[PDB]
Parts: C-alpha cells; structure tokens; sequence
C-alpha cells in the first residue's frame, strides 16, 4: 500500500553525481592509462557487472585502486562513468566504437545495445 | 507522489 | 547531444537498495534509541539535509556511528530509510506522524509535503 | 534511450 514519488530516483542520482564532482566520499580511483577517475565504488557496482564483481571479492573490495585493461579508451570510459552518474549517454560518430568497447569490458548491457542498433543504422 |  | 536511459536511475536505485540489504560496502550506523539501521552515507546524504550537513562535517564524515535524537521513532525511521533506498513511502494512518516528524528533523522536504496534506485531507 |  506504498505511496511513491515519481523524481526521487532521479533525484538521488543528481546528489551522487554532485558528491562526484565535489570528490566527497569517494573510495576509489579507476586507472585508465595515464588518466585517473574518482568515484563511488557503490555506484560504480549499480551500473556495470564488472565492477559488481570486482567490488564483490573479498580482496579487491578494499582497494583504494583499480587498474583497467591497457586497450581501454580513457575518453570511453568518462563517457559511461558520465552516464553511470546522470543517465546520459555522450554517444557521437567519433567515440561510438570507443564507447560499444568500454561497455562490452565493463559489462554495461543497454549501453552496448544502443550502441549496437546506432552502428547498424549507420551500415 | 502516485499509486504504484 | 547526449541520449537518456530512462530506467537508468531507478536501476542504480534499485542495485543500491540490493548492496544495503546484503550489507555490502555500507560505512556508518543509525542509532535510533534501541535500534540500529546500516546505510550508505552517500544515499542518506543524497536523500536528507540532515544527514547532508552531517556528512559534509570536517568530523562527522569520519563517524562509523551517528546518534539520533532521542525522540526520533525507530519504526519512522525505519519507513524513511526504505523510502530512501527504493522511492516508496508506507505512510498508514498508525504511523504518519512519526513518519512526518521524522521526515521534519531528517529535512526530507517532499515526505513532509506529502505526510501535511494526507493529515489535513482527514481533518 | 530517449532525446532528453
Ligand atoms: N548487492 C548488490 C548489487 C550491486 N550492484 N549489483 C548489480 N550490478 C550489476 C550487475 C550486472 C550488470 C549491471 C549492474 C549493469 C549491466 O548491464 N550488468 C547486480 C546485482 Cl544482482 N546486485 C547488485
Ligand atoms: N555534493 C553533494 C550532495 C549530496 N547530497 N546533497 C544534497 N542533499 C540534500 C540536501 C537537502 C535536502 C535533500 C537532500 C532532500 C531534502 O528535502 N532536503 C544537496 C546538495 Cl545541494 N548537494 C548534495
Ligand atoms: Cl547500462
Ligand atoms: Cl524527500
């Protein structure tokens, strides 16, 4: 018999992503290349079956950082940690494939299905 | 706020 | 130019509301009298001016433990904190004004607006 | 995905 309110969702992500942006309780830092991005690692869990199952071992759940694989896209991967904090995908010509192959890594589902349908619609 |  | 995921936030949401109920990665505890809830101390920010103040605190952001007043009610609590992780609210005539007092000292703005006017639709 |  719950009543519920339609933007709190929205909401919550708004003040996740303004935490992020203030580097306010963030826990990790993602290594990509020469590049380095601060975040939450619960957030981090919420979004990509990768980091759900890094943050579950029992070892690598209390490491301050984590290495991505070399041929991951610094650009790609602000891209979808973007999207993980507003909902909003960067998705352009220029980055699609960079972006299709940071989600396939960082098991992203709907991210690499639009990417998929946008790539088909262009061939 | 709504009925879900 | 971005593209929008619709269900994006609600799924980060839900995922959250999944660490919370596994105790995954959770960093402080609520004492609310007799009782004890384990939370995320981003979603209580992200949810809560009370707990936003708190958690910006130079201090407090380091506290494992927070203390409620003690006239704060564990079950009204405890409605909030659900409402916090997943959106709905159990507002029944037994508990709205624990819920809305609680909502009140948590500076949770839309439960308070919500709690007022289901009391003055019964009066 | 929508047009926001
Ligand atoms: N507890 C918990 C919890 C935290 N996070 N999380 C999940 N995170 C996840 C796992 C797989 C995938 C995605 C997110 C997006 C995607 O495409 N795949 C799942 C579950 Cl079943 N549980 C949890
Ligand atoms: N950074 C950050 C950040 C984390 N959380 N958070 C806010 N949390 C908040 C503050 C006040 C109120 C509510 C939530 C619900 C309500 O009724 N009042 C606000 C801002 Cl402006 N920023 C942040
Ligand atoms: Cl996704
Ligand atoms: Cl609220």
């Amino acid at each position: 018999s719950c009543i519920q309110f339609t933007r709190h969702a929205s909401d919550v992500l708004l003040n996740l992503n303004r935490l992020r942006s203030r580097d306010i309780l963030t826990d990790v830092v993602i290594v990509v290349s020469r590049e380095q991005f601060r975040a939450h690692k619960t957030v981090l869990m919420a979004c990509s079956g990768l980091f759900y199952s890094i943050f579950t071992d029992q070892l690598k759940c209390n490491l301050s950082v984590i290495n991505l694989d070399p041929e991951i896209n610094p650009e790609g991967f602000c891209i979808l940690l973007d999207f993980m904090y507003t909902s909003r995908l960067n998705l352009r010509e220029g980055n699609i494939m960079a972006v299709m192959a940071t989600a396939m890594y960082l098991q992203m589902e709907h991210v690499v299905d639009t990417c998929r349908k946008f790539i088909k619609a262009s061939e | 706020w709504v009925i879900p």
